[PDB]
């Protein structure tokens, strides 16, 4: 069943798994029309399938013209999530293949689990975490692909950098998830955090800046710091 | 009209005729059960005084054979068999109704009740659902598994109802799964009704077989099976017309006739919520939703 607290080791074993998010599949600017009235302008959006044991990140680019003269599309989004996952696991050699996928919305599994009838023994489940993975498009190089993209594309990552050569896939996974609700909580304060000091860049091949690991555990403590201030505000406690 | 004599009632016992209901005594001169009318099938149904566990009966129809009750001391049930001498039989009947030893089949001449729950119900269908092919009446009792069941153990005491499953490669065309989910027609009309029944009379025989076996004998599986067949038609878009009409007559004497007491186990909130109120059909069962509604509006 679902993903938890108490079964989290479970992410960094042998079996090969996948996090799948659909927060920004289908994304809108809301505005008012000439006569007064609102409609929506969609924009560019991505899938985010992310292996959280080797950092792979298969970040499908969803181009506007997937929804056009479509209706419902926030039924579709998840409709055609579960399309994009179940082509791309077809794609992937048998030993490739995950052995779970874990959808961070419960909105996912009925649609996932249609599309993949095909592979009864690939297990769908939910999760109780609450994984910033919407923040995804808070990362500079990531926002770039998805806006620049002219038609649908899929293009891979590594959103670990060259982390697992000094941390686990653990440790790997926690900085990850720090980073990104720090990002999701206050994304100019985050931004700031990761390049107020010009001497620390971010390699043409990566996502995030080239820290030591003691500049590492610096950034770490400024990014808690941001979260509970800002925990602090919203909630006056 | 047909009898169904009985040997002898020598354990307490409530006796089921269709709808109807009758407590014997242990020991009670009770000899039978006569005027039971031609041209519909019938159900012969047990609950022992002393274990109210397993209700158990009999499916049959008067017409294929000579059928009498009698207790079988060993198994500890009332068990239904054929005599094969009309002569003997007529001459049993003869006597018991001469002594009075009969209840007669109480039906009021303006109620068609029992009609409107069998209409598509044919001891040929029960057959294949309840695999005995050596006699001509099928044995149901309250402990009995699907097919279905079973798949998720004796596969010779098992109700073989057709197996539904909206999230099954039958269910689902590759490259329609949103549209089929979505809309099960394609499910309904080609795989089911033009595929597996051949026609909607057999769809509403098995649909109102599952009602009565869950009603009368409190059978899950059976219970699972009348919903799944009621929520198919109501999540297609595409039902011919005279099925949802027909349909919506099904259900109100199915809803009619259930006992108030027992609303809170047989029927599911989710599946009749979402018929009656978000499904493609929503508006299309007049009288099962005005029944619903003013008989059982908790559960909704």
């Amino acid at each position: 069943g679902a993903m938890n607290s108490s079964n989290y080791a479970e992410l960094f074993n042998n079996d090969i798994k996948l996090f799948v998010d659909d927060t920004n599949v289908y994304r809108v600017t809301v505005h008012k029309t000439f006569e007064g009235n609102v409609a929506t302008k969609a924009i560019n959006g991505c899938i985010f399938t992310l292996n959280p044991k080797t950092g792979h990140l298969f970040l499908k680019i969803i181009h506007t013209s997937v929804w056009a003269g479509q209706k419902r599309l926030s039924q579709l989004a998840k409709w055609k999530t579960a399309e994009e996952v179940s082509a791309l696991v077809r794609s992937l050699p048998k030993e490739e293949q995950p052995k779970q996928i874990i959808v961070t919305r419960k909105a996912m599994l009925d649609p996932l689990e249609v599309h993949m009838l095909d592979f009864p023994n690939i297990a769908i489940r939910p999760t109780e975490l609450r994984l910033p993975f919407s923040a995804a498009m808070s990362i500079d190089k990531l926002s770039d692909v998805v806006m620049k993209a002219t038609e649908p594309q899929m293009v891979l990552f590594n959103i670990y950098d060259d982390w697992l050569d000094r941390i686990s896939s653990y440790t790997a996974f926690s900085r990850l998830t720090l980073l990104l609700r720090a990002l999701k909580t206050n994304e100019e304060s985050a931004k700031m955090i990761l390049l107020s000091d010009p001497t620390i860049t971010i390699k043409s091949y990566h996502l995030w800046p080239s820290f030591t690991d003691e500049q590492w555990i610096t950034i770490e403590s400024q990014m808690r710091d941001l979260i509970l201030t800002e925990y602090g505000r919203k909630y006056n406690v | 009209m047909n009898t169904v004599p009985f040997t002898s009632a020598p354990i307490e016992v409530t006796i089921g005729i269709d709808q109807y209901s009758f407590n014997v005594k242990e020991n009670q001169p009770f000899h039978g059960i006569k005027d039971i009318p031609i041209g519909h099938v019938h159900v012969i149904h047990f609950q022992h005084a002393d274990n109210s566990s397993m209700r158990y009966g009999y499916w049959f129809d008067c017409r294929m054979g000579n059928f009498y009750i009698q207790y079988d001391p060993k198994d500890g049930l009332y068990k239904m068999m054929e005599e094969r001498d009309g002569a003997k039989f007529e001459n049993i009947v003869h006597n018991f109704k001469e002594r009075q030893m009969m209840v007669s089949y109480p039906k009021i001449d303006e109620d068609d009740t029992w009609y409107n729950l069998t209409e598509f119900v044919q001891m040929d269908k029960i057959r294949k659902i309840v695999r005995k092919d050596e006699n001509q009446f099928s044995y149901v009792d309250s402990s009995m598994t699907t097919v279905q069941e079973n798949e998720l153990s004796d596969p010779a005491h098992s109700l073989n109802y057709t197996v539904i499953n909206f999230k099954s490669r039958e269910a689902i065309r590759p490259g329609h799964e949103m549209e089929d989910f979505l809309d099960k027609s394609y499910y309904l009309n080609t795989v089911m009704l033009q595929g597996i029944f051949k026609n909607s009379s057999n769809y509403f025989g098995e649909l109102q077989f599952a009602f009565l076996n869950a009603m009368f004998f409190g059978n899950y599986g059976s219970s699972l099976q009348w919903h799944a067949m009621i929520e198919l038609i109501c999540s297609s878009a595409t039902v011919p017309k005279h099925m949802l009409d027909k349909l919506d007559e099904i259900l109100y004497y199915q809803i009619k006739t259930l006992p108030e007491q027992y609303s809170d186990i047989l029927l599911n909130e989710r599946v009749w919520n979402i018929c009656l109120y978000s499904s493609f059909q929503k508006n299309s069962l007049h009288n099962t939703e005005k029944i619903m509604e003013n008989k059982y509006p908790e559960l909704l």
